[PDB]
RNA sequence: AUCGAGAGGC
């Protein structure tokens, strides 16, 4: 409806990157870099694009955040950066 | 939380068993630090055994069923793919109505 | 429609050197030679001949596919010992035994009638 | 559907033997073996391929274009 | 770096067991009628008779990778006629001050039991095995 | 070529049909039958 | 294929050096795994290797025949009296090595047919090929130059896996992509467009 | 004689030759033979340039049937490798020319053997290309047959290669090749079903060494020195050839890694 | 369901295949030809403009090449017909259609795709012949079989959908399959075969042999492990130097029939630390096993060190057995004539035995036991005592069975195999059956013309007394043939009615996700499950684990 | 070696497969199912020849 | 039956009991009969369980007669997906069963229906009814060539 | 002359077939164990004898070497593998013009023959070769 | 294009 925000604090969903939510970051980032886009780490001497993404996840340069959708509507939003790996 | 509670209730019954006060002591010998490495490791592999949301279960259970099914192969009881089939597909007029009484 | 000329099981081609060397890790004294153009003829026999210098500690060869004709032959040596002095010594001593066994054919056939 | 010219495993020319074998056969009233033993094939890779071979030019041949 | 164990064997029974080149052994020390073992031994190298006297040793020593013999510069640390290379993997303690110790030679097993030698045995990988004739 | 001239079919589309009958017996080869689909219905004599 | 239903395509092509060599120098033409006999128990495949080795040696034929009283005794009598083993063994010697095989070889003529199926007849690959007029697909068969069908059997596991991105690019930049205009009320695709 | 390997012929032939090694280690044995089959170089037909076919055969199946004559190789050596030569597609020292050309003028079936094989070429006074014959009768193999009014009308260019190449430039006549009859360095596990001394054979070779004792143990340092070999040839070279020049080619291989060694 | 559902697509390709042993598990054979003509889109940057013009300059008629270079523009630039198609000077953001290179990612099938393991990525190998080759030990969840089979390979054409393809459908990825919580690959027939052989204790490996193998693990240390036995000759033991394949830091430990700590029989498996103590390895060590080698290597070290161990193993023991060997051959069929004896005679006191209860039934003498007839007892009398028969000649033989006899060893290490398949090759193959029953009276109260009629003697109704080595007669050879018709025909049904049962399956729960507050749900959101599997698991890493508590005695409870 | 029994139709050789049909007249009694109004049935396929 | 039951110390061992197996059923009136356990009796027939016990029941005797079937060829499939499965079929009022008959007849938009069977009058049905789908469900996203919402498009991404 | 009739399956269905003709000998022990076992035929009452059972069979699986030591799926997929190999197809195959034609250059017979192949004209159109065949792990290719 | 038949894997 009109704004189905959710507070930052009273969140629940999981705080782990979910292995398909870490593939789709991967791979829009190694698309952006496909594509002659700022690189935001200090590649040692790597040129794939996907590990160029990968190890800028791990240095957690990667400036995007997850929309995760709930069933009614709502919505939680999770920056790359409070994302965990494992 | 009480979803919580109930969802983990089989594991922590095998969690109590497994690290019971004389059962550490005596049967393992753990240390300090190796008990809370062991305590960090549990909940590391729970953590990680977490079914990730985004999951299309239902086509992978299916397929789950399926697939052994192909090779189900050839002592009065319907089984294997007809009695598969009479199960899915709710065979109102079974081949084989038994009853089990105790 | 797919295969290889079958040349090039014994031509190298395009800066293909004979033998490439590349010095081993995590192992001291221990290097690694490329053979080009090669297979169980050669190495095998490499092999056995280092076997018998007694200042050989590892000597062993391996053909990671058999659809190209290429190996690899890793050496390593006692200190003070370059590999390449015992594959020198080896080869070598395989060319005399080779020239002595010529000769002594050529004795017992020569010494044959019919 | 000719006499090859050597057996397949071993290498031993065996196309110059045909007609002698099928003399050896005919003339002296020989048997398979001891003809195929005569023409000194005396491993089996080579015997096989004397053995068990048709010569089916011979019905080429009566094609007469 | 020096022996941990010493004493002798009379051998009570050789089973060849479903193998060819290897005899299960079974054997008990002599002079002290308490102590006993269990080894696996390659026949086909060093034979082994019913009823024979077998010198039996455990060395710690005498990580690296192993280098041939390159001459008789090498001093070998045994005159003996047959040695092995295993790894402690089990000490059962039989009963009170009794113990057992569990080694296996990259397959071939032996049990040993007794407590004389409770200062030397340990959980070491290192462990030389040495039977004289 | 000598096969396809001893072949017959039965057109009737289912097991019973499918299996070799008793009576087959030295009319109809036992064994020699397409597979999968159309298994049994087209035999050689 | 032999002729008890044992069909095989080619792994490896050996030259005659590095094939396994017996005392008397032969080599197979044809080397195949143990692990197809016992699971269908082919045994007239066994017995015709045995049967043809003893008739190429004595220059006779093989009754092979069924309903016979022809017993694998008999043939391993002639055999050994052939001075060869009875069962068929034979010592082989490792080809790269020339060290022996612990494993003494089954090793004998067998009757073999080369089929029908050969690979570059059967070989296919597309790349933005030839479309087909009505669906604006790629057409059907390698003889046209077509496309491989993904069938929904394969949407399902690609579903299974999770990969959305993969799925939809299959589904749409690789077969049959298309861009149309809607009308915002209407939404009927009967919108007149002019680009130019 | 000569410290090292020992040869001890026992049977000699123009065709093969039964021999003993002695004082060898195992893997010179294998890759003589090795060499002795593939590396071996001779001279075969490798191009066929055919004019009129009139046959009951495909050309190419004839053309297959071609490349695999043996045809006299001893002075191959002053043959040089078309690949090196520096003709634009062959020349005298790097190619041999044969010409075949054959009519069906008899009633009769007419045969058409490899003697019929004509040398157009310069062999500039080598011994080479000549086709190889061993038949009683003369005629070679029996390349074709004819119908009278049937021709055939080609042109063969014999070049140099190795058996590696195409099996039809090998010496590769079977070799027989054993050691150890009794195993006695237990080098195979032999199978059996109630003995394995009666059911199986002895080797020939059993006679040429003393059997072990049932009390003597194992010996376990011994290892296998001693090898009874039969190089068989089809005669583009003569057997003592084939391995003199199969020796002479591995030590020949061999001698390029030296090269190489000193080019690094 | 033809066009929309599923398509012809473009960037597929198609080819028999066949098994290579020096091929890394996600490794995948590509011929050189597929791999010219499949093409990926790279958009030029400043670290490939480098390889890119390399890869233009080379054209397509040869790998590694390319076919096609988009502009800016958006035009399409023909390297096959092209005057430009030298004097190319990229620049950026340009696409090129290279060609499929090495350790690209590739989608790689067999049909039917009945597994979610059916479709897994691979890395691109491209290899000379015309044959697609993988590892052996992923034949398993494509059911795979170099027989002439096929199968197809699909190419990304995005980044994202590369990453997809490496990140979800990897093969190393799939290596435990949530269905049946357990490994789906595992080691398979000549590996399986061969590696019992060398880890027996009756094994001995001398130093040539040693170093070879010790070369040929491709991650090794190069640290020649100290040999098992000294003194008399330097040897290695199977186990020892198969454990340089194993990875440090694993312990792996199962008890199988009688196992004392001795292990006399040397049967079970002790593993610590990346080297095995004792124990017979086979099948289910390392089979495709729950709680075997697999499993704990994927869980404890990881997916892609499990991959990597697939490939040690395999050339380790293949490299051991080629120089080995093995072969099957007809001798390991014949059972001596004292066991072919007592054989025979089983088979004449169970005909007795039948004799006997048929003229008991005879004599109306049957007690009618409840609930069947007098002639339902009499068939299942028989059926029993020609099935126990059966069951006692194979054991008969299977004892018999020397241990060098190569069908007991391939049973043995679980490669191929089984007692039945003894019991029928050698000692007798038994009864056969057409729709539950014995053969049928197809004639008027006989089964065959030459039987009288009513005749139910063990023969006359399809007892085949003979072996398959003795050799069938032709009434037990048409019964045979009658029996198996009813299996081919079973198979045949079977295949069509499971293909159907699997697609509804599957298009009656396609839409259930587990959403992100572990409810499983459908597309109108409508809850299945409140928490998946009722805990909220993924299936994968689960694993089999005993629970104390229960069982037992209160009093060792309390102890 | 050709053994006849073929036509040539167009150029391509055909041949005619064998139909299978059970036998007319002939009559043959079938019982019916279980919940069938009728017990029993026996027809014949009178066909004339 | 050789069933398992503790004994009075503790430890679990068999006890044997005698069982009755019929032929046929009628689960309401042998229920209520003396001399059986009517807390233990059990019938394959699950519909007729559905009918007496409750759905609950049958969900139960849905999973036990499936996991029979599977485990009798020696397989084994785990717990959760036979039981999604059951689930499924259950998770209505009664019982819905994997065919044209029962699911494909639901709710669940008008798309995905069509994607089985009865394809076309499913399509009429919906031109009538007026339905309109939410464009959810995956067949739906498949045939509009949509990213569907699976688990790597089950969300959006966007700028920090 | 009498001495052979034309029997259908209905008339079968009235007589007592005899295998072989040994059936008819007289009987009045020590015995191959090798052999396979026969059982006795415990009939008297013959009138008529199989020409020879293996004449129950087809074309192609009358190619089968010793098709009564197979498990019998085998040797029905044998018979569908039979024509799908190459060989001479015709003798007069470099006349007709056929869409596909497929010829081995050598074609050989069998060293194990059916009697059965002789009216097959099998060992004068073969559509295999007698290769050397090895059963052996070896590389495991 | 439509339709038919035959064949390949499980
Ligand atoms: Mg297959
Ligand atoms: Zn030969
Ligand atoms: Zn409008
Ligand atoms: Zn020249």
């Amino acid at each position: 409806l009109k704004e189905k925000a959710i507070p930052k604090d009273q969140r629940a969903t999981t705080p782990y990157m979910t292995k398909y939510e870490r593939a789709r970051i991967l791979g829009t980032r190694a698309l952006q870099i496909s594509m002659n886009a700022p690189v935001f780490v200090d590649l040692e001497g790597e040129t794939d694009p996907l590990r160029i993404a990968m190890k800028e996840l791990a240095e957690k340069k990667i400036p995007l955040v997850i929309r995760r959708y709930l069933p009614d509507g709502s919505f939680e939003d999770w920056s790359v950066e409070e994302l965990i790996v494992d | 939380q009480n979803a919580q509670r109930d969802a983990v209730t089989l594991f922590c019954c095998l969690l109590r068993s497994r690290l019971a006060t004389r059962r550490v002591l005596q049967e393992y010998r753990l240390t300090k630090q190796a008990f809370d490495w062991v305590l960090s490791n549990i909940e590391a592999q729970f953590l990680r055994s977490v079914v990730h949301p985004g999951e299309m279960v239902g086509v992978l259970a299916a397929q789950s069923i399926g697939e052994p099914a192909t090779q189900m192969t050839l002592k009065k009881v319907t089984s294997g793919v007809p009695r598969l089939k009479e199960i899915l597909n709710v065979a109102k007029n079974m081949k084989t109505p038994s009853l089990t009484v105790y | 429609m797919n295969a290889p000329d079958r040349f090039e099981l014994f031509l190298l081609g395009e800066g293909e050197s004979k033998l490439k060397i590349d010095p081993d890790t995590k192992a001291p004294n221990a290097v690694v030679i490329t053979f080009e153009k090669e297979d169980h003829t050669l190495g095998n026999l490499i092999r056995a001949e280092l076997l018998n210098d007694r200042k050989v500690l590892f000597a062993a060869y391996k053909v990671e596919h058999p659809f190209f004709a290429r190996f690899k032959l890793r050496i390593q040596t006692t200190e003070g010992y370059d590999p390449k002095d015992a594959l020198k010594n080896a080869c070598n001593s395989i060319i005399n035994k080779l020239g002595a066994l010529k000769t002594n054919f050529e004795t017992e056939w020569n010494l044959q009638t019919l | 559907m000719i006499v090859p010219v050597r057996c397949f495993s071993c290498g031993k020319v065996v196309g110059d033997k045909w007609e002698s074998y099928l003399n050896l056969l005919q003339e002296d009233e020989l048997d398979e073996g001891t003809a195929l033993s005569r023409l000194g094939l005396k491993r089996y890779c080579c015997r096989r391929m004397i053995l068990t071979h048709v010569d089916l030019i011979e019905k080429f041949l009566r094609y007469n274009p | 770096s020096n022996t941990l164990f010493d004493d002798i064997f009379q051998v009570s029974e050789v089973d060849p067991g479903r193998y060819n080149k290897v005899c299960r052994i079974e054997a008990a020390s002599t002079t002290q009628d308490q102590c006993k073992l269990t080894l696996d031994i390659n026949v086909e190298l060093f034979p082994v008779a019913a009823q024979d006297s077998l010198t039996v040793t455990i060395a710690s020593s005498l990580t690296r990778s192993w280098r041939p013999p390159q001459a008789g510069d090498r001093s070998l640390a045994d005159d003996y006629d047959y040695v092995m290379y295993g790894t402690a993997y089990k000490f059962e303690e039989v009963s009170k001050d009794l113990i057992a110790v569990y080694y296996s030679f990259g397959g071939l097993l032996m049990r040993l039991e007794g407590n004389y030698r409770n200062l030397n045995n340990l959980k070491q990988e290192n462990a030389y095995l040495l039977i004289r004739r | 070529t000598l096969s396809h001239l001893r072949r017959t079919n039965t057109p009737i589309g289912l097991a019973k049909p499918r299996q070799l009958h008793n009576t087959h017996w030295g009319l109809v080869c036992p064994a020699e039958t397409p597979e999968g689909q159309a298994c049994g219905l087209v035999k050689n004599l | 294929a032999s002729r008890h239903g044992q069909k095989g395509t080619i792994g490896i092509t050996y030259r005659r050096e590095d094939m396994p060599f017996t005392a008397e120098g032969i080599v197979p033409d044809l080397i195949i795994n143990p692990h197809a006999i016992p699971s269908r128990m082919t045994v007239a495949h066994l017995i015709e290797c045995l049967l043809s080795k003893v008739a190429a040696l004595s220059g006779n034929e093989g009754d092979a025949s069924p309903f016979t009283d022809i017993t694998v005794e008999g043939i391993s009598k002639l055999l050994r009296e052939h001075g060869y083993q009875s069962r068929g063994f034979e010592v082989m010697y490792n080809g790269h090595t020339g060290k022996k095989l612990m494993a003494q070889i089954f090793f004998g003529p067998t009757y073999y047919q080369r089929l029908r199926h050969m690979v570059d007849d059967k070989i296919h690959a597309r790349a933005r090929g030839p479309m087909q007029v009505l669906t604006r697909q790629p057409v059907e068969g390698r003889s046209r130059d077509g496309g491989l069908r993904f069938g929904e059997m394969e949407r399902d596991c690609m579903i299974a896996h999770g990969a959305a991105s993969f799925l939809k690019e299959r589904l749409m930049e690789a077969s049959d992509a298309f861009r149309v205009h809607i009308c915002g009320i209407c939404g009927l695709m009967t919108v007149i467009a002019k680009l130019n | 004689s000569e410290e090292g390997p020992q040869v001890k012929i026992r049977e000699a032939s123009k065709d093969n030759v039964d021999f003993i090694l002695s004082n060898v280690d195992l893997a010179m044995a294998n890759s003589l033979r090795r060499v002795m089959i593939a590396e071996i170089p001779t001279l075969a037909i490798d191009s066929v340039e055919v004019e009129t076919n009139t046959t009951v055969l495909a050309d190419e199946f004839i053309a297959h049937r071609l490349g695999l004559i043996p045809l006299q190789s001893m002075d191959i050596e002053q043959l040089e490798y078309s690949r090196d030569c520096f003709c634009e597609d062959h020349c005298d020292k790097c190619s041999v020319v044969l010409t075949l050309q054959a009519f069906g003028e008899s009633e009769s079936t007419t045969n058409v053997y490899s003697k019929d094989l004509v040398i157009v070429s310069n062999l500039m006074g080598r011994n080479i290309g000549h086709p190889i014959i061993q038949d009683k009768e003369g005629n070679g193999v029996l390349i074709c047959k004819l119908r009278k009014g049937q021709e055939l009308k080609l042109t063969c260019v014999a070049k140099k290669g190795i058996a590696k190449e195409h099996a039809k430039w090998g010496p590769a006549a079977a070799i027989e090749f054993e050691y150890d009859p009794w195993n006695k360095l237990k080098h195979t596990d032999y199978w059996y079903e109630q003995d394995s001394a009666k059911e199986w054979p002895q080797s020939k070779n059993c006679e040429y060494e003393d059997p072990p004792n049932e009390g003597d143990p194992f010996d376990y340092k011994a290892q296998a020195d001693t090898f009874y070999m039969n190089v068989e040839s089809v005669g583009s070279i003569p057997v003592d050839q084939v391995v003199v020049r199969g020796i002479d080619t591995l030590q020949k291989k061999v001698a390029s890694i030296l090269l190489a060694l000193t080019q690094m | 369901r033809g066009n929309l559902m599923g398509k012809r697509v473009d960037f597929s390709a198609r080819t028999v295949i066949s098994g290579d042993p020096n091929l890394e598990l996600d490794q995948v054979g590509v011929p050189k030809s597929i791999a010219k003509t499949l093409t990926y889109p790279e958009v030029v940057t400043p670290y490939n403009i480098d390889r890119l013009t390399q890869l233009v300059r080379n054209g397509p008629n040869e790998h590694p090449g390319a076919k096609y270079v988009i502009r800016d523009s958006g035009d399409r630039i023909d390297l096959r017909y092209s005057k430009r198609a030298g004097d190319i000077q990229l620049q950026y953001g340009w696409k090129v259609e290279r060609h499929i290179m090495d350790n690209d990612p590739v989608l790689f099938n067999r049909q039917p795709s009945l597994h979610k393991m059916s479709m897994m990525a691979h890395r691109v190998k491209v290899i000379p012949y015309s044959t697609f080759r993988l590892n052996l030990s992923v034949t398993s969840p494509y059911n795979a079989d170099f027989d002439g089979d096929e199968m197809n390979l699909h190419v990304p054409q995005s980044e994202e959908t590369r990453a997809e393809l490496s990140q979800l459908c990897a093969v190393p990825l799939q290596i435990v399959s949530p269905q049946s919580n357990k490994p789906c690959m595992g080691i398979v027939q000549d590996t399986l075969c061969g590696i019992r052989k060398l880890t027996l204790r009756d094994t001995f490996i001398e130093l040539d042999q040693v170093l070879n193998m010790l070369y040929w693990v491709p991650d090794w240390d190069g640290v020649i492990p100290t040999p098992a036995i000294i003194k008399p000759k330097p040897l290695w033991s199977g186990k020892q130097i198969l454990s340089v394949a194993i990875p440090n830091g694993i312990h792996l430990q199962r008890f199988d029939e009688g196992t004392t700590l001795l292990s006399p029989k040397d049967n079970g498996m002790l593993i610590i630390d990346g080297q095995i103590i004792f124990g017979v390895v086979e099948k289910k060590t390392v089979g495709s096993s729950n709680g075997g080698l697999i499993h704990v290597v994927t869980r404890e070290k990881g997916p892609q060190v499990c991959a990597k161990l697939f490939g040690n193993i395999q050339k380790v023991v293949n490299f051991w057995l080629l120089h080995n060997g093995f072969s099957t051959g007809i001798g390991d069929t014949i059972a001596d004539g004292p066991t072919m004896r007592e054989i025979t005679e089983t088979i004449a006191e169970a005909k007795k035995k039948v004799l006997d209860v048929t003229k008991e039934a005879q004599a109306n003498l049957l007690t009618a036991k409840h609930g069947m007839t007098l002639r339902e007892s009499f068939e299942d009398n028989v059926v029993r005592f020609l099935n126990e028969a059966r069951d006692k000649a194979g054991r008969l033989a299977e004892v018999n069975l020397k241990d060098l006899n190569n069908v007991k060893q391939m049973v043995m290490a679980g490669s191929k195999g089984s007692f039945i398949n003894i019991a029928q090759m050698s000692a007798c193959v038994g009864q056969q059956s057409v729709e539950g029953k014995r053969i049928a009276f197809g004639f008027v109260d006989r089964t065959l013309p030459h039987f009288s009629k009513d005749d139910y003697s063990p023969e006359s109704k399809g007892f085949v007394e003979n072996s398959y080595l003795r050799g069938l007669t032709p009434q037990e050879f048409f019964f045979h043939a009658m029996g198996g018709r009813e299996g081919l025909i079973d198979t045949a049904v079977k295949t069509a009615e499971t293909g159907y049962i699997q697609r509804r399956l599957v298009k009656a729960l396609e839409d259930i996700m587990v959403h992100y507050d572990n409810t499983t749900r459908n597309s109108l959101g409508n809850v299945i499950q409140f928490i998946y599997g009722e805990d909220g698991m993924d299936a994968a890493h689960i694993e089999k684990q005993s629970l104390d508590t229960i069982g037992g005695s209160d009093a060792a409870f309390e102890k | 070696f050709d053994m006849g029994g073929y036509f040539i139709i167009n150029g391509s050789e055909k041949v005619l497969i064998a139909q299978e049909r059970s036998a007319g007249n002939i009559v043959q009694v079938f019982k019916k199912a279980a919940p069938s109004p009728i017990s029993h049935v026996a027809e014949i396929r009178s066909a004339l020849e | 039956y050789d069933r398992k039951v503790p004994s009075p110390t503790g430890e679990y061992v068999k006890e044997p009991e005698w069982v009755l197996e019929t032929d046929g059923v009628n689960l309401s009136e042998v229920m209520t009969v003396p001399g059986i356990d009517p807390t233990r009796i059990y019938t394959n027939s699950f519909i007729d369980i559905m009918e007496v016990l409750g759905i609950e029941a049958g969900r139960a005797a849905l999973y036990k007669e499936v996991y029979n079937v599977i485990a009798s060829d020696g397989s084994y499939v785990n717990y959760r997906h036979m039981a999604l499965l059951v689930d499924v079929m259950t998770t209505q009022g009664g019982l819905t069963s994997v065919t044209r008959h029962g699911f494909n007849r639901s709710n669940t938009g008008a798309l995905m229906r069509c994607s089985f069977e009865e394809t076309v009058e499913i399509l009429f049905e919906a031109g009538a009814s007026a339905e309109l789908d939410d464009c959810r469900g995956v067949s739906e996203n498949v045939i509009l060539g949509q990213m569907a919402p699976i688990g790597t498009g089950a969300f959006d991404v966007m700028i920090d | 002359e009498g001495l052979v009739e034309y029997i259908d399956a209905e008339e079968e269905e009235s007589i007592l077939i005899a295998m072989q003709p040994e059936d008819l000998e007289p009987a009045e022990l020590d015995v191959d164990p090798a052999k396979r076992i026969r059982v006795s035929h415990h009939a008297t009452t013959f009138t008529h004898c199989e020409i020879h059972p293996s004449m129950i069979l087809g074309v192609a699986a009358s190619i089968i070497p010793f098709p009564d030591h197979n498990q019998s799926p085998r040797n029905t997929y044998q018979s569908a593998m039979g024509k799908q190999a190459m060989g001479v197809f015709l003798t007069n195959y470099n006349v007709r013009m056929d869409t596909m034609a497929n010829i081995l250059y050598y074609p050989q017979k069998p060293l194990g023959t059916t009697r059965a192949m002789e009216y097959l004209k099998f060992r004068e159109l073969p559509a295999g070769q007698n290769a050397i065949v090895a059963i052996a792990c070896y590389s495991g290719y």
